[PDB]
RNA sequence: CAUCAUUCUAUGGUUACCCAUCAUUAGAGGAAAUUUCCAAUAAACUCUGGUGUAAGGCUUAGAGUGAUGGUCGAGGUGCCCUAUUUAGGGUGAGGAGCCUCGGUGGCAGCCCCACCAAAUCCUCU
RNA sequence: UAGUCUGGCACGGUGAAGAGACAUGAGAGGUGUAGAAUAAGUGGGAGGCCCGGGCCGCCGGUGAAAUACCACUACUCUGAUC
């Protein structure tokens, strides 16, 4: 699992020889595995932790009946009533659109409920999973999931993909979310071992470079 | 083997699938009614010289066994 | 009324996690045959809670609704014997497991009637 | 328990032909109703690419994923060998 090339921690500026275009692109890392079933109890399971503003961008919802009336107005909340969750899950076997268009949903307290009737575990074989927390503290309590860790999951194709930055922050930015990433593969490690065969560090869009 | 139950008079629905279409089959035959429409066989030997006092059918040639109609003409 | 789904209610249920089958773990189960019976053989197949993942409302009390005050229509699917093999000759029993408003023939479509089938196997003889 | 039958290790090699692997270095490969399309998949996605100009698409529509746009593991086999 352990590798390490971190002596020479520079030549990652290499900017305009790589990036020549224009739309909003999102540093998303591959990297090599070998040697792990995808059927058994043997998981690919966690979420790796990022503190260092990752910032990912998605179809974005947010939910909270809380002090979060002028606190989550910083980012302009959609917030949708608690009651109208209903045609959330409604229009979707009656009428064949997604009738969210929103790739999160979120568990709040104050309330100790969010929801528990149909509209909640509605959500429960969706994807998209409402996880994160948001209960009591209140000092931003509204990115600090954004700004917070990355999600990444297992399956039946035995590959993995996921992003670590993004392309507003610099590539001195970009440098910050490779050594806080996969040091996260020595500290968590099963006996599912030795899983990092080969490192591809990337840009979104460009040519493959190796850190090992 | 397989018994078939059949109808004393007619249903309302069963007379307009009669008095339409009878005079849309050929052989308007007691034999014939009673086992497409389905009645006691009896009753299809009666039904027919009501139709020719009605005056739609052609009585060709009546028996005791078999009483044989066509019907309506061409003129 | 016994029911699956529809909309208005849901202090109701858990997000790295809940359904219904299939895949498997520990249970509950025979008529014909056979002949005169009896207790037994020996399971096919059905479900109870365990657990898993390609489709998805779990369920739950209950106000208004698709649809029978009886419901679905209900006729087909096999095994065995033959140089009538596009066919002819047999008829034990009991579980399961599926299509269609089927296309062509007749007094032509609907009723009557003919045939070609959607996938059929397990078992005590 | 002597002996004897037998398998492993050892002394213990050389060269070729061969059969299978692994390490490998390229191709081809995917058919549920359906949506215009033999839906291999993941983090995607409404934009980029070439000649101001133009392209595949979005959505509708099939269906937890839907086509252009960086990559790479697997899985059905072929397949070059320091």
């Amino acid at each position: 699992s352990r590798d390490t090339l971190y002596e020479a921690v520079r030549e990652v500026l290499h900017g305009n020889q790589r990036k020549r275009r224009k739309f909003l692109e999102t540093v998303e890392l591959q990297i090599s595995l070998k040697n792990y079933d995808p059927q058994k109890d043997k998981r690919f399971s966690g979420t790796v932790r990022l503190k260092s503003t990752p910032r990912p961008k998605f179809s974005v919802c947010v939910l909270g009946d809380q002090q979060h009336c002028d606190e989550a107005k910083a980012v302009d909340i959609p917030h949708m009533d608690i009651e109208a969750l209903k045609k959330l899950n409604k229009n979707k076997k009656l009428v064949k659109k997604l009738a969210k268009k929103y790739d999160a949903f979120l568990a709040s307290e104050s309330l100790i409920k969010q929801i528990p009737r149909i509209l909640g575990p509605g959500l429960n074989k969706a994807g998209k999973f409402p996880s994160l927390l948001t209960h009591n503290e209140n000092m931003v309590a509204k990115v600090d999931e954004v700004k917070s860790t990355i999600k990444f999951q297992m399956k039946k194709v035995l590959c993995l993909a996921v992003a670590v930055g993004h392309v507003k922050m610099t590539d001195d930015e970009l440098v910050y979310n490779i050594h806080l990433a996969v040091n996260f593969l020595v500290s968590l490690l099963k006996k599912n071992w030795q899983n990092v065969r080969a490192l591809y560090i990337k840009s979104t869009m460009g040519k493959p470079q190796r850190l090992y | 083997r397989d018994k078939l139950n059949n109808l004393v008079l007619f249903d309302k629905a069963t007379y307009d699938k009669l008095c339409k279409e009878v005079p849309n089959y050929k052989l308007i035959t007691p034999a014939v009614v009673s086992e497409r429409l389905k009645i006691r066989g009896s009753l299809a030997r009666a039904a027919l010289q009501e139709l020719l006092s009605k005056g739609l059918i052609k009585l060709v040639s009546k028996h005791r066994a078999q009483v044989i109609y066509t019907r309506n003409t061409k003129g």
